[PDB]
Order: C-alpha cells, then sequence, then structure tokens
C-alpha cells in the first residue's frame, strides 16, 4: 500500500494546505484512525549486525543486514523469524533451531539495551488491551537521511522520525492517516482528505511534503 | 544519531 500512501500524499501535499485563507487544522483530528503500532525505540548497529527497534506495545524487533527478521513478542519467549523471501516460522527464545543461536543472542542484547534506555514514543498513549500474540506488523525496510530515519512496517505504516527536533510522522495508508508528534509530544491523528479540506500549519505541511519524497525513496 | 531519544 505504499502507493495508495504516495497517492494521499501527492493529493494533501498539491492542496497546499498551509495556504488556507483559515487553517482549521482541528477540525481534520479523527481519534477514531489512531495507529495500534508504531515504532517507540530503536538502535541502528547496522555496521555489523543489523536495526533493532521496539514497538509500543514492548515488543521487539531486528531487521538483519541479511534481510532476516526476528520479532519477539512482549510475553518475552514467543518469537518469530522471517526469512529474505518472507518465509515465516514461530519458536521461543527457549525453543530454536540451533543455527538461529547467533541471531537470537543478537535480540536478546537489543531487547536489553532497549529494556535500560532510551525514552518510548508515544509514551502518553494508553497501552493497548487486546491480543498480545496477534500477528505483530514487522520493520519490512528502513533507511536514514542527514535528517530523518524512515521506518516501514509490514502493516503498511511509514514512520518518519526527525533528527533535530524531535517531532515524527505516523502515516497509515490503510485509514488514510497521518499522526503527528510535535516537540511538546502532543501525538494528534489527522486525516489526510481532512487535511485537504480544513488546511494545517507550514510545520505539518513541510513534513507532509518531506513525507512524500521518503515514500518516493521507498517505492525505489 | 545511531539510536533514537
Amino acid at each position: 500500500h505504499l502507493s495508495d500512501m504516495l497517492q494521499q500524499l501527492h493529493s494533501v501535499n498539491a492542496s497546499k494546505p498551509s495556504e488556507r485563507g483559515l487553517v482549521r487544522q482541528e477540525e481534520a483530528e479523527d481519534p477514531a484512525c489512531i495507529p495500534i503500532f508504531w515504532v517507540s525505540k530503536w538502535v541502528d548497529y547496522s555496521d555489523k549486525y543489523g536495526l533493532g527497534y521496539q514497538l509500543c506495545d514492548n515488543s521487539v524487533g531486528v531487521l538483519f543486514n541479511d534481510s532476516t527478521r526476528l520479532i519477539l513478542y512482549n510475553d518475552g519467549d514467543s518469537l518469530q523469524y522471517i526469512e529474505r523471501d518472507g518465509t515465516e516460522s514461530y519458536l521461543t527464545v527457549s525453543s530454536h533451531p540451533n543455527s538461529l543461536m547467533k541471531k537470537i543472542t543478537l535480540l536478546k542484547y537489543f531487547r536489553n539495551y532497549m529494556s535500560e534506555h532510551l525514552l518510548k514514543a508515544g509514551a502518553n498513549i494508553t497501552p493497548r488491551e487486546g491480543d498480545e500474540l496477534a500477528r505483530l506488523p514487522y520493520l519490512r525496510t528502513w533507511f536514514r537521511t542527514r535528517s530523518a530515519i524512515i521506518l516501514h512496517l509490514s502493516n503498511g505504516s511509514v514512520q518518519i522520525n526527525f533528527f533535530q527536533d524531535h517531532t515524527k510522522l505516523i502515516l497509515c495508508p490503510l485509514m488514510a492517516a497521518v499522526t503527528y508528534i510535535d516537540e511538546k509530544r502532543d501525538f494528534r491523528t489527522y486525516r489526510l482528505s481532512l487535511l485537504e479540506e480544513y488546511g494545517c500549519c507550514k510545520e505539518l505541511a513541510s513534513r507532509l511534503r518531506y513525507a512524500r519524497t521518503m515514500v518516493d525513496k521507498l517505492l525505489s | 544519531p545511531l539510536h533514537s531519544t
């Protein structure tokens, strides 16, 4: 659904939302569109191993340099491994093929580090009560620019964290929504089509222009 | 940055 996201972003950006005579950004908020998952922490150890991350439900994952993934559910033992071609298997930290020993050790180190360091993005949002073993999205791909880290999840979401001012976007093409986390850590979800109708501030508009450039990079 | 905030 990256193509859908590109359509949604092209459309809002073509509407020049920060040039509305009267910007009514608030009218575009829709709390029912709040994302279920986003990346709360991340660790770039890609010079040797991969990109470790935590989702907001406290699950962990690693996208290894060889394009395989381990997903540790928030029960601390249940595990999914995703091979390069996307083949999925289920196991536990406690019972795993010997061939996965090194990757599991790496997972444990990333998990330990993010258990002990760093803040959780979105910590103000209520922890979800739901099925903690329902299939988790995983990190499909990521990259960094000078300004941001771009994280693309398997549920179609794209998250962009800006390094300098700590602002963040979580874009969902299924809800056709963007969640903006601002410098004060206010977390608000907007329908993109309503940003077209009602406008938005220049800060959000600028970030949505950058977002489109990033989605283009993901599609390339 | 090599890690988040």
